[PDB]
């Protein structure tokens, strides 16, 4: 199951798996605590698409000379490609999250990536900030200690998993450092 | 019922109040029109009497309708006014259009669409175009009746053609105006023994001259053709594909089929696991209501539903000319077939138990009511 | 068929309109007079075979010409068909009754009479004979109410007029 | 064509059967609702204008494909038969209502109405989508829970002609689709 | 009763299923939940038109050579099969949504259709991303965070609906990968 | 349109040949028999009102299944129509029998004469046997074999005009099959 | 004009026949009904010089462009002209609630609308204004009965949906 979750992400094609409930009960007997595990990866995913349009909007707002012309989200073309490599952060954090493991953050996402940022002009010290917001929003998701949307929740402590995205967090930031 | 010397009713041109009635009938159209020798003669007012004017345009005007004598008393009113020379055989026709029971056998049961139809086969004696139909729907929709049917008889293609006089016929021309319009005018005038009444749906016309192409099929024509103008190609050779087609123009089998609505579908072996062609792209049609506690919720399974090939036309062809630079930035030799792709976890809501999450990677593109 | 509604709404239609408030009118007096009708139909229905019976044999009674050889009725089981002849009318006047209109009279048992009764050599002065018997039959006290004996001979003389 | 009336009357020609009293009450139940259904037609043609202008618009307005070139509704002209075409529709069903079955429509506006929009080119699942539209407005009337347009009627039940309009509303979908 | 909507929708010899007043109660006692669950189709089905054409446009955004000379969305015919495949994958699931099982989802909808896909050569790249839109697209119908339309309901939580879908989702995106 | 001396031009039409002395006296001998066609015609349209009354409450009488209500021949109305139908049967052999070949009845009435039969739903088998029962009669009575009425006439032979109507009659069972 | 009467006898005149059961039926709607909408037409009449002052003004507390200079209210004589202009078409409601169709609402009020008023200049949505402001001030106590001002509302919303 979990293997067969690797063969959805390292084919290099669009893939989709399921698991049903009879499979499941293997895969939170196989991994511990994850009924705290799987109320993590549901925190985040389900509030992605505002915290990808927060955190690269607060990266504005505190440097706005990317929205100078020539600056690098000025067009809607560069602007919509900031947001498509801001979920594409937030997903591979995730599966990170949902495994367990760090090793498909490396390899599937991470190998290449500051090979390709100086070669596209990426400000590297820009997308820094932009992702130390996205730790700093997950946490506040993790925790249940978000403003705006509080979740319901089974209650008890999952300061373990806010531990685990934050050392999942700075190895993005330390792979484009 | 209005004076023993009437030309024109209802004063909608000017130029009727000082017109006489016509001393003689009108001449034929002047072309050549080598298919109306065969045809028989036409029958006038002043050189027929009333037993076959009578019949003819029980024959034209009509269709065939089995008027009985008791049935249509109101057009033994407008017959017994024109052999009193009250009014003319233009207006007469006139009088019938506009009384019930040419409303009760080809308004009421008829469809919207096959109502014009039926009014340029009868009055007329031929098959519209689209922006005649066009210009005739409107009259329908907002002004009823009584002005559709002034729009033969008050055209100059009415009094050209007949004058005040002349019997309505399928009159051969010749040179026509459109090619189309001779054989339309032919699929739409079949000869004798065939009514309108039992077509309720006529579907072979009513998408001939729907779109303006894809006239009509030869068999279609050849059929209502005059004699030594079809023989010795309807012994066996176009013959079955004449019965071929009498037990589809009888019954009314809807051409969704081979004239219009046209496409290639796949070989029966390609699929084979989907299988089962006659349950082969069928869906459930389902409907709710949730009103009060009479309200239904009805999943009916639903037929065999086409791509429509013009809402493929809307989508696909007019927009999603996206299209643009598509250079994409090309640094990623590492990104190894996809680059854009979130592994994209989407729990599958946790009810309690029985219900199980499973992941599928995606590329993403972020939507165009995102960032600012 | 030729009902009031199928009047009004054809004739909006042929108009090309709404339903105005001329059609919307309409319909209210059927909630005044499908009252009276209507318990004519089941006084008609739960007495249709006497009706056929002891009035289907006054026109023979009036007619004796006809039982004669060579004739419209030769033989028993003609009369059979007569008495079948006539059950149809009893059926569409009771037809008539539930729509409110003259709808089913008159393409149903009207349009064509004056062919079919003219080729077969059936007398309709005969016809007409045996329904008058039934119309003249009417009465407040026994039949129905003072009200539906008016509308239940009031389709019946219409079939002695269509016929005559 | 076929009213409330003469529907029992072709189901017992069948038979050769006299009308009676086994049915006439369930007619003469439908003469009971004779103002329920009297006042229901009259609340439909009050907003008439008003009902097809915003259920075009409506379609309009969540599919912006047909006012694009090359749509089926761009033009000036295709629009006024768009108007007018759903303008039938509303035209016919309150003929239905006033007659109580739908047999008025069925042989006059739906016979033929699925290849003459084929063979036009009309998007059949854009007039889905209209008269759909058609079709929740004409239950929001007739129980008047229309917000912006409420009449006053005499109280009670009438939610057994909500499904006799929502049961015409279907059959002209399903005689285009 | 829902075997009585079982076979019509396996397609055997009935043409249509009509639930009356006291069956459709009587349904609603049979499943859980059943008064949100025929809310549920009512926000899928009302918007099944608009929902398809954006998924399949969608599809065409994200990977532009579709409609180019050699894709697989040009040639019309092509493109129009394309529109209706969007809207069979729709239909079935709305019937899995209210049924509650994914039964007639599998035999009737899935099985074969990873190898009709390769037989026609249809991309399974761009058809995983027609349904993820369409995951996407309605469950925000469900919840009612829709962007552009709001429509009305007896307030409440849906969202054990909403991961029923992405459930029923995610077996067409199995049964294609 | 096609008589029988205009047959025998067209069979020369083909051949580009001037017509005769080898087959003018085939055409001889069609004027020697000029009185004796001319006899026949006219005692087919002697009692030509009794002849269809007969003939079609002879297809009534042996197949009471049009009287039952559903049958095509139950009403007031189809009873006149089928009176009349027969009729015009009649009316197009006697012209036939007049011109000498079936020309003048194969595109007047025999053209359209069977798709009009199929969309209004008469029974074919029943008008097969209506026109058989005319065909029995119309050389009952140019053999003056009538037992009910027995005309005078020049006594002589009859058969080849026998054979001549009864090759018409089978003509218009044909194309109704 | 269009009436109840005049519908169902040319209907019966088209169709060349006799006043049968259909169309004697139809005038027995006019004995339920003519109690309901005469009184509506004489609270029309009694108030027809108040319903014109402070309702015809509400389209120019609408539309308070119209009296610029330029445009259809120019001086003191064409808002003169105006409650002239409006006083005609509650003339017509009062013209048809006593027919019991839309027979003289047609062809002098409707019938012609769409070129005169454009050709002019004059817009229609201010005339709906002040029709419409009419509309929503209906109510059972002060006004009339419960059920004529079912029908004088029936009336002007078809005068709202000719003119839009
Ligand atoms: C009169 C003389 C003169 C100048 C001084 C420059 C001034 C200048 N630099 C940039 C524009 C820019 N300048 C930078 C440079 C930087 N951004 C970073 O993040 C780095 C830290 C830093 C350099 C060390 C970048 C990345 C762009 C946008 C690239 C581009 O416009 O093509 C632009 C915008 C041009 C445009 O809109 O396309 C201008 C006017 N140009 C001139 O003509
Ligand atoms: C200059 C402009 C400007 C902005 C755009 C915001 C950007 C922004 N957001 C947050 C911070 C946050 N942002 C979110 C995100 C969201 N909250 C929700 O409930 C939604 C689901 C979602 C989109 C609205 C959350 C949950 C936090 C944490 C709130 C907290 O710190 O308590 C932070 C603090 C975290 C950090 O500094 O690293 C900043 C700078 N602030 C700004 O000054
Ligand atoms: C099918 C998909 C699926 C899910 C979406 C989750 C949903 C889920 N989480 C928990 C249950 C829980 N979830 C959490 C987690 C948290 N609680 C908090 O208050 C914190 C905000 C958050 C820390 C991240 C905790 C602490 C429990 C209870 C202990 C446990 O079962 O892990 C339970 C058991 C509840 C019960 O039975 O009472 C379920 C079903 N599990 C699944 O199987
Ligand atoms: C719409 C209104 C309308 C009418 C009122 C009648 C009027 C009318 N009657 C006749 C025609 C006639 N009307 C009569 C009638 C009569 N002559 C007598 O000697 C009697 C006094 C009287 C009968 C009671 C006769 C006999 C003819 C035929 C004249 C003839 O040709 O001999 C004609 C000419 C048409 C025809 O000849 O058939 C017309 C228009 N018809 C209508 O359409
Ligand atoms: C007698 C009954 C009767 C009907 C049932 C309708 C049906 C109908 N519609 C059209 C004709 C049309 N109908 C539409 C309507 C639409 N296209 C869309 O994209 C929308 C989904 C929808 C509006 C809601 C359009 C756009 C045309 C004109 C097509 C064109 O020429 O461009 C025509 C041909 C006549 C004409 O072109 O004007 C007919 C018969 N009209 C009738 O008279
Ligand atoms: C005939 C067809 C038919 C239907 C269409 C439904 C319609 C329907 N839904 C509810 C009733 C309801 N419907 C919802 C559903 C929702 N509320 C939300 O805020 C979400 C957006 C959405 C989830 C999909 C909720 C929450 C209730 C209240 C009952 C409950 O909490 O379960 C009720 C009962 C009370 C009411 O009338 O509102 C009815 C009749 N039922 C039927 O019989
Ligand atoms: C496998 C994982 C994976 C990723 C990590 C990303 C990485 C990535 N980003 C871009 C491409 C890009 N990435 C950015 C992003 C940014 N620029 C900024 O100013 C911000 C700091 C930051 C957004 C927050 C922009 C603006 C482009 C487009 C550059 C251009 O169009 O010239 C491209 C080139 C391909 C293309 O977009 O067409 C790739 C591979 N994509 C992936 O598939
Ligand atoms: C460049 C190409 C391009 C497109 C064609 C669109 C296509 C598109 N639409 C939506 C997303 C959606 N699409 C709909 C569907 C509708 N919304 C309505 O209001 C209507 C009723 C109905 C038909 C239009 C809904 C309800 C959503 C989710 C919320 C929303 O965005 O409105 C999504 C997000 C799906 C996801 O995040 O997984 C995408 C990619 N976006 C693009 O980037
Ligand atoms: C629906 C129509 C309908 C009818 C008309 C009667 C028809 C009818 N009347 C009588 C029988 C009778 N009918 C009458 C007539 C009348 N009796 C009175 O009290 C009134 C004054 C007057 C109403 C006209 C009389 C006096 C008799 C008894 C003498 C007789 O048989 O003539 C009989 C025989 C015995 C019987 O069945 O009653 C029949 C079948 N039945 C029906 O079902
Ligand atoms: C010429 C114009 C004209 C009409 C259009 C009708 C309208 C009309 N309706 C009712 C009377 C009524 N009408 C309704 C109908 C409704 N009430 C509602 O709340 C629903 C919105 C709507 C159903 C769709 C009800 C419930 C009654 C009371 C019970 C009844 O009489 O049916 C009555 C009084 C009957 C009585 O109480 O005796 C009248 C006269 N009549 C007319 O004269
Ligand atoms: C994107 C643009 C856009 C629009 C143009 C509207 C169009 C529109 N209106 C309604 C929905 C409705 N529309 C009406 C119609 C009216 N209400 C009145 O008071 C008047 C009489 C009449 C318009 C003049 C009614 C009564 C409803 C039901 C909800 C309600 O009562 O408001 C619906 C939902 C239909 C359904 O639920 O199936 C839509 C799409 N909405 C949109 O999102
Ligand atoms: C039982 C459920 C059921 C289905 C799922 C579909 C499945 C399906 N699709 C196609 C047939 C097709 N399907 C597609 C579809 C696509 N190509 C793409 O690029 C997109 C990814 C996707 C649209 C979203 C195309 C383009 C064809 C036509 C193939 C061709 O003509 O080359 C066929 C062949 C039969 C025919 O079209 O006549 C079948 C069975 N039909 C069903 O009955
Ligand atoms: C306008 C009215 C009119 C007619 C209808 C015909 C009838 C007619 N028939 C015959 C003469 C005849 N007619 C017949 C015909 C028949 N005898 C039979 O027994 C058969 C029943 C029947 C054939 C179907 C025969 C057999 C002769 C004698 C031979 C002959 O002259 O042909 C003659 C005399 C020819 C002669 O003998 O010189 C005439 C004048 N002529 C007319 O002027
Ligand atoms: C022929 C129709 C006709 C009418 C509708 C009224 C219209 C009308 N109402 C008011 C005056 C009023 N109209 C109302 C409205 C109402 N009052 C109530 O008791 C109800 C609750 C509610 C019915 C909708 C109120 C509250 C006033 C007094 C406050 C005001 O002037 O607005 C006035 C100004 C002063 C007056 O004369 O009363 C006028 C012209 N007159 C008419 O001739």
């Amino acid at each position: 199951m979990l293997d067969a979750f690797s063969r959805v992400v390292v084919n290099s094609d669009a893939k989709a798996a399921y698991v049903g409930g009879s499979d499941l009960q293997a895969l939170k007997s196989f991994i511990a605590d994850g009924n705290k595990r799987l109320d993590a990866v549901n925190s985040i995913v389900s509030n992605a698409s505002c915290m990808v349009s927060d955190a690269v909007s607060g990266m504005i707002c505190e440097n706005p000379g990317l929205i100078s012309p020539g600056g690098n989200c000025y067009t809607n073309r560069r602007m919509a490609a900031c947001l498509r490599d801001g979920e594409i952060i937030l997903r591979y954090v995730s599966y990170a999250l949902l495994a367990g493991d760090a090793s498909v953050l490396e390899d599937r996402c991470l190998n290449g990536l500051k090979e390709t940022y100086i070669a596209l002009g990426v400000p590297t010290n820009s997308s820094i900030r932009a992702v130390s917001i996205m730790k700093a929003q997950a946490v506040a998701f993790i925790t249940n200690t978000a403003t705006e949307r509080k979740m319901s929740f089974a209650a008890g402590d999952c300061t373990s998993l806010a531990s685990e995205v934050a050392s999942y967090f700075d190895r993005v930031g330390a792979a484009i450092s | 019922l209005t004076l023993p010397g009437t030309a024109e009713t209802n004063l909608a041109v000017p130029s009727n109040a000082v017109r006489k009635v016509q001393p003689y009938p009108i001449a034929k159209p002047p072309s050549y029109s080598s298919v109306d020798s065969l045809r028989p003669a036409r029958v006038s007012r002043m050189d027929a009497d009333w037993a076959t004017i009578y019949e003819q345009v029980r024959r034209q005007v009509m269709g065939n309708a089995y008027v009985m004598e008791g049935e249509a008393p109101d057009i033994d009113v407008a017959f017994s006014q024109l052999k009193g020379g009250n009014l003319t055989v233009r207006e007469f026709v006139r009088a019938v259009g506009k009384s019930a029971s040419y409303r009760t056998r080809f308004m009421e049961a008829k469809s919207s669409y096959n109502f014009v139809l039926l009014n340029f086969k009868h009055f007329l004696g031929r098959a519209p175009t689209q922006e005649e139909v066009s210009t005739h729907i409107q009259i329908l929709a907002t002004s009823g009746l009584e002005a559709e049917i002034d729009s033969y008889i008050d055209s100059d293609e009415y009094k050209a053609l007949f004058g005040d006089h002349v019997v309505p016929y399928v009159v051969y021309r010749g040179t026509y105006l459109s090619s189309e319009r001779f054989n339309r005018m032919v699929k739409a005038n079949p000869g004798g023994a065939t009514s309108d009444k039992a077509k309720s749906n006529l579907n072979m016309i009513a998408t001939v001259a729907a779109d303006l192409p894809t006239d009509a099929i030869d068999v279609m024509r050849g059929l209502p053709s005059p004699i030594t103008s079809e023989t010795l190609a309807f012994g066996t050779a176009y013959y079955w594909a004449k019965v071929e087609k009498e037990a589809s123009e009888g019954r009314s089998a809807s051409p969704i089929g081979e004239k219009i609505g046209k496409f290639d579908h796949a070989p029966i072996s390609t699929y084979t696991s989907l299988c089962s062609y006659d349950k082969v792209n069928k869906a459930p049609q389902i409907s709710v209501t949730n009103v009060g506690s009479d309200e239904h919720s009805y999943v009916s399974v639903t037929s065999k539903y086409i791509a429509p090939d013009m809402a493929a036309a809307a989508q696909m062809l007019a927009d999603c000319q996206k299209y643009k630079a598509g250079g994409n930035a090309p640094t990623g030799k590492w990104m190894k077939y996809y680059p854009g792709t979130t592994v994209n976890m989407a729990p599958y809501i946790s009810l309690n138990d029985t219900g199980s999450d499973s992941s599928r990677t995606v590329s993403v593109t972020l939507d165009k009511v995102k960032i600012s | 068929m030729k009902s009031v509604i199928t009047t009004v709404v054809s004739a909006a239609d042929a108009a090309g309109r709404f339903p105005s408030n001329s059609d919307l009118e309409s319909i209210q007096g059927n909630i005044q007079r499908s009252a009276a009708r209507l318990e004519a139909a089941e006084k008609l229905a739960g007495n249709h075979e006497a009706v056929v019976k002891e009035a289907g044999d006054a026109c023979f009674a009036k007619y004796a010409y006809l039982k004669n050889p060579g004739e419209a009725g030769e033989n028993q089981e003609k009369i059979n068909k007569c008495y079948r002849d006539v059950d149809h009318y009893m059926r569409l006047v009771n037809y008539c009754l539930v729509v409110g209109g003259t709808g089913p009279l008159d393409e149903w048992g009207i349009a064509g009479a004056r062919e079919v009764y003219r080729t077969l050599n059936l007398p309709t002065s005969a016809y007409v004979a045996s329904i008058a018997y039934t119309r003249d039959r009417l009465c407040v006290p026994r039949d129905m109410s003072a009200q539906a004996g008016v509308e239940f001979s009031a389709y019946l003389d219409y079939l002695i007029n269509a016929l005559s």
